[PDB]
């Protein structure tokens, strides 16, 4: 899923 | 995924005749042996699209035709494939309701419209006009009664009056650009409703339960409801009539016409069994009679059983109000229109917003999908290869997004590698975006970064010779954006706020 | 900020004497009766908004005080001596008085004296009575089947409790006594002696229009029957299997928002204006409160045969716990009753899932929190579940180390809110589409992995909040599936 952790776009697996 | 085989799970709204539909299930299990589960989950129209996308959910989903456009767009519905014989068995207008992108996506059941329901004993001659109800309430209040009580909490019931003097969701040509929620006819309609409430002829907090209670206990002379409600009034032993809705400013009330439709999950391994149940067991005189006997469907799509029940003064008046009203669009952003207007009506009814402020923000909400898609899709196709706000937004997106891509290249490349995008089948997992705002925070930084990564992937799609799958990516980003953050977006003056956020950073 | 200064906003349920309470307001100088106010208050109060004063039965206030949404009340010993000690015990959480007690409320059997000169002493004889009265186009009994407040007396009769004095582990909803109670109710409905869809409005209408011979209701309802001028009696609730009907005893309580800048003004209103003979008389004149907490005005109104019978049913019933889990008990049992009354579930299935529902949150928190603190550094089910979690979860951690480390390095934690955010993300990551025990253990196993990191990075304080947050999203998003699997008992059987 594409996700926002603190103004950082993250692919979290 | 987890949809069980050799059985059928059916979802229908609890206001419909689910116990009648389960009796049809019993007959089917008698004949074919196949177990039929009829459930009435709360918020099922919101649940279905969530579960179905993850491959779970019911075999068959029952809702009004307006929801099915969004579902079919997301690929969550099996394309139905009926005989021309079967299509000739039902009304053509019912099929046009069910049709999206030239594909039949569900089975039409019955045509629904709100009518004026009145206590014959309290009100032998119900009023022809909205404008005379305040005078009627004065008279009835002296007898410890009220003229009119209906569900103010749902925009389905408030819309007849809003659409009367001038009001449309999206104009037919459907022009998703032309939305008619903040025009002066809608203003008049909703201002009339808010006046009834300020003059204590109605109360803001009246819902479905409170209105049904009052009418069936004989405390109110009129209610606005559909065929589904007739059974509970039939039990109440109140002499009730069903008639034309009151005219506003000499124009008739325009209720939205709903078509109860049955769709099949694209993820159902019982697609065959489903077709059988709906075609040969439901949508037969004996079958529709079971459901209608529990809760009336109105004027059924099946021409035969419609011919039988046409005689009902109740159905005659349901169809009378339909001729005066307009059929709901099934386009996917009907959802957003409904959510927006729901809030408009409730905020004005409560006085949290003025009618002008309330209707204005609901206009913004409805228009957000079209405009979002326009801006995002243009940027994405530009990067891979009209409107004042759009032009400035795209200008801003060019400068800022090209910047976010440039600065985040190494992180963006890492993520593209992990997505493993090398074809169109691999592209068809866009439930990635679903949870982008999981931590619950929204800011323009995030939204630009999301679109900037959308652009990064659109460039890869051109590389991978999948130029056509750019618009679907753009559509998916637009979907999550407007679906989850409509209120925040409207609250920020929409795309005009976006341009001012990045105008400021640039120049200061 | 959010809350108004120099004004008092009061929330009281619409079934109570709000117009009486507003007359007290007039003397002092905003009384609202919002729908679902008991659900709204905890939501708005946490965002610093809401009313100055919230009125509900004492059962809701424990959850509120646990969440810090209530001001500690500060009465004179004089004032405490003015009210009954049993009313203060009701309004006490963690040895702190969290609201002002008003009046003691209990369901009694209300009967039409003209239709029924001598009402039945037993539940078991009502089906025969309905046959007799049905011939006259009447009915024996109609009450609110939609709320478990009214259905519980019969359920608790042969065996049934919410708690043991409170042991949050010992819940009595799966009993053969409860089975009998609810099976009796479901039989009345199947035999058409009652209807599944009967609610408060329908039952009050029927009794007051003279169509039914009996109803079950509280003091609040007397005013609307007084208007109906049906000759009505108030009496003991029918016995079931020779055991008395055990209605839950509620204490109408007034609490103050911890976010109210008018905490002083609030105390004044309740102490010197409301809880006075003159003051209670205003509210009671609109809608009767029952036996008021103020001993003086109770002494005056004690004479009422109606209040005498309300207190008679109270002695036979049990006072409601104010513990925070009461809400989940209520929600679970509400569904049990309605699903059995409808026939959507059998009484066994319905009562079984209501037992699971009540205990799910407390049990989840106990198991998950212990595992998390243990890794860093309902009891029988908990013990076996924690035993299972130890073997399995240490295994999931070992096998998922690479993925768990990647995610930990991405999702670095600073505060209670980042711990909350982590939770909302984890359910989505680990539960891609499907709910199964593998995924739920993997989620808890990652919670453990992070709890271990919190010790490493000298943030040992963030462990309890993480446990709380994981429990929150676990029960919120998978409640139905968890209850459907017989909760934590199913977890232990899955891994045997
Ligand atoms: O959408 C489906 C469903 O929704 C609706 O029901 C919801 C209600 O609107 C809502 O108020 C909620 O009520 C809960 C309540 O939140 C909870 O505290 C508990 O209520 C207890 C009281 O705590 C307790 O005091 C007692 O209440 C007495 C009170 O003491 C007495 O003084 C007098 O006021 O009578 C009251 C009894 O009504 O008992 C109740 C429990 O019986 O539990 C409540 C749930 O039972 O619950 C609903 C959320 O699902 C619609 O109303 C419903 O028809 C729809 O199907
Ligand atoms: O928190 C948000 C609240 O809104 C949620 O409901 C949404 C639905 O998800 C949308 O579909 C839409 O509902 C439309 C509906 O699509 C449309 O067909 C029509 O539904 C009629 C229906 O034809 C008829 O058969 C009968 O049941 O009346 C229905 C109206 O009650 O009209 C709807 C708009 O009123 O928008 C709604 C909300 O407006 C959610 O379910 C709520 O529970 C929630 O509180």
């Amino acid at each position: 899923y594409l996700l926002f952790w603190r103004d950082e776009l993250i692919l979290l697996x | 995924g987890k949809i069980e085989e050799g059985k059928l799970v059916i979802w229908i709204n609890g206001d419909k005749g689910y116990n009648g539909l389960a009796e049809v299930g019993k007959k089917f299990e008698k004949d074919t042996g196949i177990k039929v589960t009829v459930e009435h989950p709360d918020k099922l129209e919101e649940k279905f699209p969530q579960v179905a996308a993850t491959g779970d959910g019911p075999d068959i989903i029952f809702w009004a035709h307006d929801r099915f456009g969004g579902y079919a767009q997301s690929g969550l519905l099996a394309e139905i494939t009926p005989d021309k014989a079967f299509q000739d068995k039902l009304y053509p207008f019912t099929w046009d309701a069910v049709r999206y992108n030239g594909k039949l996506i569900a089975y039409p059941i019955a045509v629904e419209a709100l009518s004026l329901i009145y206590n014959k004993d309290l009100l032998p001659n119900p009023p022809k006009t909205w404008e005379e109800i305040p005078a009627l309430d004065k008279e009835l209040k002296a007898k410890g009664k009220s003229a009119l009580m209906f569900n103010l909490q749902e925009p389905y019931f408030t819309w007849p009056l809003i659409a009367a003097d001038g009001g449309y969701a999206f104009k037919y040509a459907y022009d998703i650009k032309d939305v008619g929620v903040d025009n002066a006819g809608a203003k008049a309609g909703l201002t009339f409703l808010v006046d009834l409430i300020k003059n204590k002829h109605m109360n803001a907090d009246t819902d479905y339960s409170i209105a049904e209670a009052a009418f069936n206990k004989g405390e109110t002379a009129m209610t606005i409801n559909g065929p589904w409600a007739w059974s509970n009034i039939d039990t109440s032993a109140v002499n009730y009539g069903v008639t034309v809705l009151p005219t506003f400013k000499g124009q008739p009330s325009k209720p939205f016409v709903g078509v109860l439709s049955a769709g099949i999950n694209a993820a159902s391994p019982n697609k065959e069994l489903a077709k059988e149940f709906l075609e040969n067991y439901l949508l037969t005189d004996e079958g529709l009679e079971a459901v209608n006997k529990d809760k009336p469907l109105g004027a059924v799509a099946l021409k035969s059983y419609e011919e039988e029940l046409a005689k009902d003064p109740r159905i005659a008046a349901t169809m009378e109000n339909a001729q005066k009203g307009e059929i709901m669009p099934n386009i996917p952003q009907m959802s957003a229109f409904w959510y927006a207007v729901r809030t408009a009506v409730i905020n004005a009814a409560s006085g949290r917003q003025t009618v002008d402020e309330a209707l204005k923000d609901a206009q913004t909400g409805s228009e957000l999908y079209r405009q979002s898609l326009e801006i995002i899709s243009r940027y994405l196709r530009e990067q891979a290869t009209s409107g004042a706000t759009s032009r400035k937004a795209l200008e801003t997106l060019r400068r800022v997004g090209d910047g976010v891509q440039r600065n985040h290249e190494t992180a963006f490349q890492g993520m593209l590698r992990k997505l493993d995008i090398n074809e169109d089948d691999v592209k068809s997992l866009s439930r990635v975006m679903i949870h982008v705002f999981s931590d619950g925070v929204t800011n323009w930084g995030r939204i630009v970064t999301l679109i900037s990564f959308g652009a990064f992937v659109a460039k890869h799609l051109k590389t991978i010779n999948q130029e056509s799958c750019i618009e679907p990516l753009a559509e998916s980003i637009t979907d999550v954006l407007v679906r989850t953050k409509r209120d925040w977006l409207v609250k920020q003056r929409g795309w005009d706020g976006f341009v001012e956020f990045f105008h400021v950073s640039e120049h200061h």
